């Protein structure tokens, strides 16, 4: 069941996210802390002493002062912390006063998900979008090369029978795109697209 | 992509 913290620790690295990549943290990572340099992390939603439960992105552009968080769904706060127990207040607080003259900083975020309701591949995609992150932090969301491959849809239409055979789409150009990026994907390729599967939550 | 939305905080 999904990516292992290793897993997404090897993979992030293919997309080169190296030079600009702060690990993989439990829903405790502090924030962007260090220095106003393109950095950008993997967070997990629960506490590491639940297992793990869903992956986050994060990342930080110094031009535009700007955290972006992306959650593979596009959950607004307020539903990732009521599925997923997770807020991320006091994480920009630390940042945007380690980081910013005006204690003031933009979150930018997805109203739009590109996974299936079912599926597993939520670090995958992550990892996606860390790889469109750290070539093109300007516009990470939309409009680069990366997420142009990919389709969002309205986070509200999640349970719903008409948007699956785009969600399933992303979920195969998802694929391609990491075994075309990624050594350890294509490495391990076969017992990642089994343990992300489309369908995994109904595969338990 | 995906649509987003900015959020300006302050702090
Ligand atoms: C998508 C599917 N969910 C996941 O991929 C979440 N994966 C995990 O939680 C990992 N857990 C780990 O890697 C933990 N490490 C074990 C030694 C762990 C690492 C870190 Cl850095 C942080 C935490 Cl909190 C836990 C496993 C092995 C797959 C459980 C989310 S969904 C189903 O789409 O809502």
């Amino acid at each position: 069941s999904g990516s292992s913290e290793q897993e997404l620790a090897a993979i992030v690295r293919d997309l080169g996210c190296g030079p600009y990549f702060l690990g993989t943290h439990d829903k405790r990572f502090p924030g962007f802390l260090a220095g106003n340099k393109l950095a950008c992390a993997i967070v997990n939603t629960a506490g590491r002493e639940t297992g793990g439960v869903h992956w986050l992105a994060f990342g930080w552009n110094p031009r535009s002062r700007t955290c972006y968080m992306f959650d593979p769904f596009g959950f607004s706060d307020r539903r990732l912390k009521q599925i997923y127990s997770f807020e991320y207040e006091a994480m920009l607080r630390r940042s945007a006063l380690a980081l910013s003259p005006d204690r003031c900083l933009s979150l930018e975020q997805s109203t739009q998900t590109v996974q299936g309701p079912d599926s597993a591949a939520c670090g995958l995609f992550c990892c996606m979008f860390l790889h469109a992150f750290v070539h093109w932090p300007d516009r990470p969301m939309d409009g680069n090369p990366t997420m142009n491959l990919l389709t969002g849809v309205p986070n509200g239409m999640l349970q719903s029978p008409q948007v699956l055979p785009t969600l399933r789409r992303n979920q195969e150009k998802l694929y391609r795109f990491l075994a075309h990026h990624s050594p350890y994907f294509r490495s391990h390729r076969a017992a990642i697209e089994h343990a992300t599967a489309f369908d995994k939550m109904k595969q338990l | 992509g995906v649509k987003s939305l900015k959020r300006r905080r302050c702090y």
